[PDB]
RNA sequence: AGAAGACGGUCGAACUUGACUAUCUAGAGGAAGUAAAAGUCGUAACAAGGUUUCCGUAGGUGAACCUGCGGAAGGAUCAUU
RNA sequence: AUAUUAAAGUUGCUGCAGUUAAAAAGCUCGUAGUUGGAUCUUGGGAGCGGGCGUCCCCGCCGCCUCUCGGCGGGGCCCGAAGCGUUUACUUUGAAAAAAUUAGAGUGUUCAAAGCAGGCCCGAGCCGCCUGGAUACCGCAGCUAGGAAUAAUGGAAUAGGACC
RNA sequence: UACCUGGUUGAUCCUGCCAGUAGCAUAUGCUUGUCUCAAAGAUUAAGCCAUGCAUGUCUAAGUACGCACGGCCGGUACAGUGAAACUGCGAAUGGCUCAUUAAAUCAGUUAUGGUUCCUUUGGUCGCCACUUGGAUAACUGUGGUAAUUCUAGAGCUAAUACAUGCCGACGGGCGCUGACCCCCUUCGCGGGGGGGAUGCGUGCAUUUAUCAGUGGUGACUCUAGAUAACCUCGGGCCGAUCGCACGCCCCCCGUGGCGGCGACGACCAUUCGAACGUCUGCCCUAUCAACUUUCGAUGGUAGUCGCCGUGCCUACCAUGGUGACCACGGGUGACGGGGAAUCAGGGUUCGAUUCCGGAGAGGGAGCCUGAGAAACGGCUACCACAUCCAAGGAAGGCAGCAGGCGCGCA
RNA sequence: CCUCUGGCAUGUUGGAACAAUGUAGGUAAGGGAAGUCGGCAAGCCGGAUCCGUAACUUCGGGAUAAGGAUUGGCUCUAAGGGCUGGGUCGGUCGCGGCCGGCGCCUAGCAGCCGACUUAGAACUGGUGCGGACCAGGGGAAUCCGACUGUUUAAUUAAAACA
């Protein structure tokens, strides 16, 4: 229940929860001992996932999938998609004869873990590129911001 | 491409090998080995076009098949063996010996040495390693998989391995106030002490490096490569000491060993 | 051939992609092992760059690790009870990645009566008589005493796997894959695990 | 150890049969356009062109055109006490 | 003959037209698009350098940090960090296949080319002295400086620091 | 060189074009003494192909009993040439052509902490072993077929081909197990300390699970280690291997040790790469405004396959994904690029074509070997062409180089 | 179409034969309208599910357009619903009540019932499967009348009347 809402379980892998005989009840008191890592880049590791006691294999920080390459920044634009939201991407494209530029917007889907709550849409959003993750996708959000215009 | 490449289109072929455009199609194309194809003098080239010691193709062949040269102290007689940076190629019949030491244009400068000297050579640690058992590695620049090294060396250093006998002999450890060659890009086969190093996490790590006589200029980490501890080397240098001139000041020293000396 | 490549379908757009050249053999696949269960039938299959590829056909045994009480004996894989890609494959006896297998406690009954020095899978007098007394009939005293004594609250098993033993079958999740590697090599149910697939079994059962 | 063989699976040419789509074309009859030309009928238009012309829209007429209504000055009145 | 460029400011970014020569929607609303007024650190201060003082030039007033590392108490200021609010912009740097181009050198007899050549030398030197440069390489990506211009933020049913 | 002249008028000033003017390629006409360079079947028909040639290869060091030559020497196999044939490698390069192909290829940029890598180089390489089994090719000899770089049956015969498989090695070393034994203390159970025969393991790699956190990085579920087992069983692996030149010395006589290369392998690094991914860039077109999707469209979960990462595929869920910032569809006298022609400054047009990258071998498809091909101077089918047949059958692919036919202005 | 309840004796007769002509049914090799005034007559088609659907148009239609595929038996899977249940701890009063305090499944879980459908999968048979029964042949055009309706009881159903 809760957690495991699928046909098969769902576990962290790297942890064997099940090593078990002495008092004090059941299990301690934070009773599945998280696994997590940081990410590097001075991204800093949320308190949902290392609290948090949800899954998934896909979060750049707790579960397997190395951040490396490109790093940028888009604006939350859809969330629809199941953990994954698009985002866009806008950039001023140069054509020379003319001496000026042309708006020109590529949208990325992108995979946004559940250590993020609170993200609305409109909402800039840091993503660094892993190896491939889904036909399209291969950015995962690392760190969110929101603050661009409306509320805290 | 349904497999590999057995071939090398001159024109294709590496610019510092210095191979003219009507002779042939083709370069040589080094034999795989301890150096990466674009960063190689072809044992033919170093000959037939760099010593005009052989007149052909045939004629290198043929001083290469008497046994007679000894790339970094060995025998090989394949013609396109990939000699490179801080190598020897002893010669023997004659004594000559040379090093392949880039020149401040990035050439391989034909550079002469004496028999002792011959024995050591210089080396980029690429990686230390532990393997099986707890026993650590290096990788030199040049593919000389070392094991057990001085439990400090650590990747940059360079080494002085013996050759011979294999195996290191004392080393430098890549810090500021050592000498740095660059062996790629543009700054290739320039020397200065180091100065500063700058460290990008993901990216890669620019160097900067001030020359002898005032000039400064940077590099990503890769390309250099240490020999010695400040000013003064741990090996010889070609004449000109990888000092890069103007084209204006080059010009002028060309205009003054003209017509005055003679 | 039946081939691993993206350039087939269509792009994120939802337009048609063309086919700007033939099929590649690399850009390749193969048709699926789909083991049983059954005594041992394995083919080899050449592969990319040389190397071999131990395609199981049938198989019968594993090397399950009970993992909680650290002992991992060969066994029989019995059968296959779920499997949460599709229910054909347990219908079918296919063994895979992930497949809940039942496998016989006997190895792993041995093994705790030899550790533990107490019996496993309740009975009134025929294992525990002859064989466990054999077992146990300490000479020594004092050194294997003290150390079976110190395998104290310790021994108390989970009550499911109890229960498992004393049937005989255990449930055990496959960790190999079988159609690549040859083997069977999984691991024991314990606890929550256990707990959800014993479930989920229940449910199936109706 | 193992050849021929067959059950099923798989990729799948190829052929038939539609289906849609692009290019190319034959066609009685119709109806335009341009060009030649030493025709025929008138004279619409340019001068108040002999009924200002013109626009939109209706109907009519061998043909240019004519007429109705509302516009136009690109009018033949920048002006009328 | 035909394709094509310049002529063509007859396709127009630089740089054309739109009363009458062809040309402005009958009129108004209107979303994307494009375009958007003014406004926040400045005079000054102190010196090296040039024509007692005046007029032109050149390093300084990246702040804070010491919660972090050190080139039984400390200093000293560097690695890290509140990274430059978040970009564009500009300058420098790094990376950039060669050939082609531009362009050094060099009497291929000249030249287009080519990449060589040149000497000392009676040859007794049994050789030697040199080349095989540099420039450019959109845009994007990468580095460090600058912070006018243009965006973009923050404290308003309250929030910044403080043994 | 930041250049304009002719043409509407009876004349004028204009808008405006047409016509001239100069380059640059393709053709063609006329013409042509010398010399240095030098493109050349791209445009049409990725149309068809007569003939011939274009990929084979041996060292001192893989197997020599052709008897084809000869030794110098016999008889201790072998001595020196050596066709032949088995063995190994190579034939994936090169060469051609530009049909396709429009965010595709391609370029710069990065990633592979998501993989494979023949070789090259460097690490690793603790009772048949005084060396075992049987097989076949050439050679020999009967053939069969009308006919092919068809082959069968019989004789033999070698291997680094194919198989099998041991000495080493220390009843010893370290993990568990422990017949037991000894010392101290205690009223004694007990508590503490030691020693210890006999068993099982007695790991490089494989597959799985648990434990701990030597060397590493913005960056581990990395390396390394420990425990538990497993063998991807003969078709996991090295475990443990053939060949050549000199020719040495034993507290010692018939034995035992010895250097210098070749060749070979499992693993690790290297190299040559390959392969997939990241960012940003492409011509015309709206008489293409909506497109994608239970026949994968976009996500999720667990597998499958694959060298690996991903709807690559399957199941089950979710209902997403792209679009006026031009999707989607259509066209291209469209291979991408480096680059070429013009040009003041801007630009416009070209780029089949010697470098680089792609794709293709008439068309489509499927595969064998191999490190590497979805190979075409490899096969297997079909379709389209076509060649001998003694009519049962058999063979084929110039967008290699020459040359031919055709097409065509070329 | 077959059956029970109920009902009948084959419709004003029986028997024996099995000729021609018929009436009513069927089937036919090869061809397929060559037949004939004329496809008259018969034949094709037919159910369902899943795709797919043109011209034209009064924009409603045309439309079951056309054109395709599947269908059995067997053994499974998945998907669709209802009812009832916790006021447990403490007190006190008679398993039941009353009071007070927790709990409060408020993501619900547990036990007990019950129609019927739909999709998917395996296997299977001499490719047979809407197995009898039931049950459209389509298409392109022209003429007439818009249509539904009505009409000559007993030769005219139409283009006639409305
Ligand atoms: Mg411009
Ligand atoms: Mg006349
Ligand atoms: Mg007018
Ligand atoms: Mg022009
Ligand atoms: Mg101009
Ligand atoms: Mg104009
Ligand atoms: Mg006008
Ligand atoms: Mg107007
Ligand atoms: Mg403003
Ligand atoms: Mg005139
Ligand atoms: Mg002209
Ligand atoms: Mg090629
Ligand atoms: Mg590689
Ligand atoms: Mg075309
Ligand atoms: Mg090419
Ligand atoms: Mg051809
Ligand atoms: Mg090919
Ligand atoms: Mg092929
Ligand atoms: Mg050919
Ligand atoms: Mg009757
Ligand atoms: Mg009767
Ligand atoms: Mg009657
Ligand atoms: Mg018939
Ligand atoms: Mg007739
Ligand atoms: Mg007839
Ligand atoms: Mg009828
Ligand atoms: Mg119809
Ligand atoms: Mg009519
Ligand atoms: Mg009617
Ligand atoms: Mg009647
Ligand atoms: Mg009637």
């Amino acid at each position: 229940a809760d957690i495991q809402t699928e046909r098969a379980y769902q576990k962290q892998p790297t942890i064997f929860q099940n090593k078990k005989r002495v008092l004090l009840g059941e299990t301690g008191k934070e009773k599945l001992p998280r696994y997590y890592k940081n990410i590097g880049l001075g991204f800093k590791t949320p308190k949902e996932a290392i609290e948090g006691t949800y899954i998934d294999k896909k979060c750049p920080f707790t579960g397997n999938v190395s951040i490396r390459g490109r790093i940028l920044s888009g604006v939350v634009t859809k969330m629809k998609m199941q953990r994954t939201i698009v985002i866009r991407r806008d950039y001023l494209h140069y054509i020379r004869k003319y001496n000026r530029f042309e708006k020109r917007h590529k949208n990325m889907s992108v995979h946004l873990s559940p250590c993020f709550r609170d993200v609305q849409i409109g909402d800039i959003v840091t993503v660094g590129e892993c190896r491939p993750l889904s036909k399209t996708v291969r950015f995962n959000v690392l760190k969110v911001t929101k603050a661009a215009g409306t509320k805290k | 491409a349904r497999g590999p490449k057995k071939h090398l289109k001159r024109v294709a072929a590496p610019k510092h090998w210095m191979l003219d455009k009507l002779t042939g199609v083709f370069a040589p194309r080094p034999s795989t080995g301890p150096h990466k194809l674009r960063e190689c003098l072809p044992l033919i080239i170093f000959l037939r076009n760099k010593l005009k010691y052989a007149l052909t193709g045939d004629e290198v062949k043929k001083i290469c098949m008497q046994r007679f040269i000894k790339i970094d102290g060995k025998v090989r007689a394949d013609i396109t063996y990939p000699a490179g940076f801080m190598d020897v190629i002893s010669i023997d019949k004659t004594g000559e010996n040379f090093r392949l030491i880039y020149d401040t244009k990035g050439r391989f400068a034909v550079h002469r040495i004496t028999p002792e000297e011959a024995k050591y050579k210089l080396c980029k640690v690429r990686k230390i390693f532990v393997g099986t058992k707890g026993i650590p590695h290096l990788v030199t620049h040049d593919a000389r998989t070392i094991r057990y090294p001085d439990p400090l060396i650590k990747m940059n250093d360079t080494i002085q391995i013996d050759l011979e006998t294999g195996k290191i002999t004392d080393f430098i450890k890549f810090d500021t106030g050592n000498l740095c060659m660059v062996t790629g890009g543009a700054n290739l086969g320039r020397i200065g002490v180091i100065t500063n190093r700058e460290r990008h996490p993901g990216s890669f790590d620019v160097v900067h490096v001030k020359d002898a006589n005032g000039n400064s200029f940077a590099t990503r980490l890769s390309n250099i490569f240490v020999i010695g501890k400040g000013n003064k080397p741990w090996i010889s240098l070609p004449r000109g000491k990888g000092i890069r001139l103007t084209i204006a000041e080059e010009r002028d020293k060309r205009l003054a060993a003209k017509q005055s000396s003679g | 051939g039946i081939s691993r490549d993206n350039w087939h379908k269509r792009r994120k757009t939802g337009g048609k992609r063309k086919p700007y050249h033939k099929k590649r053999k690399y850009e390749l696949g193969r048709p699926a092992a789909n083991t049983k269960i059954g005594p041992r039938r394995i083919h080899t299959v050449r592969v990319r760059g040389g190397n071999k590829k131990y395609r199981a056909l049938r198989l019968d045994v594993g090397n399950f690790s009970w993992g909680s009480e650290c002992c991992t004996r060969k066994t029989r894989i019995i059968d296959v009870v779920y499997n949460a890609s599709n229910n054909e494959l347990v219908r079918t006896k296919t063994l895979v990645k992930n497949c809940i297998v039942l496998i016989d406690s006997t190895p792993y009954r041995q093994w705790y009566e030899s550790h533990y020095a107490l019996p496993l899978g309740r009975k009134k007098g025929a294992k525990l008589t002859p064989e466990e007394e054999e077992i146990l009939n300490k000479k020594r005293s004092k050194k294997i005493q003290k150390k079976y004594d110190e395998r104290k609250k310790n021994a108390k098993i989970s009550s499911l796997l109890e229960e498992q033993f004393q049937q005989g079958k255990l449930l055990a999740c496959i960790a190999s894959r079988p159609g690549q590697c040859g083997r069977a090599d999984g691991y024991v149910l314990e606890g929550k695990e256990l707990e959800f697939y014993l479930r989920k079994i229940k449910a199936r059962k109706g």
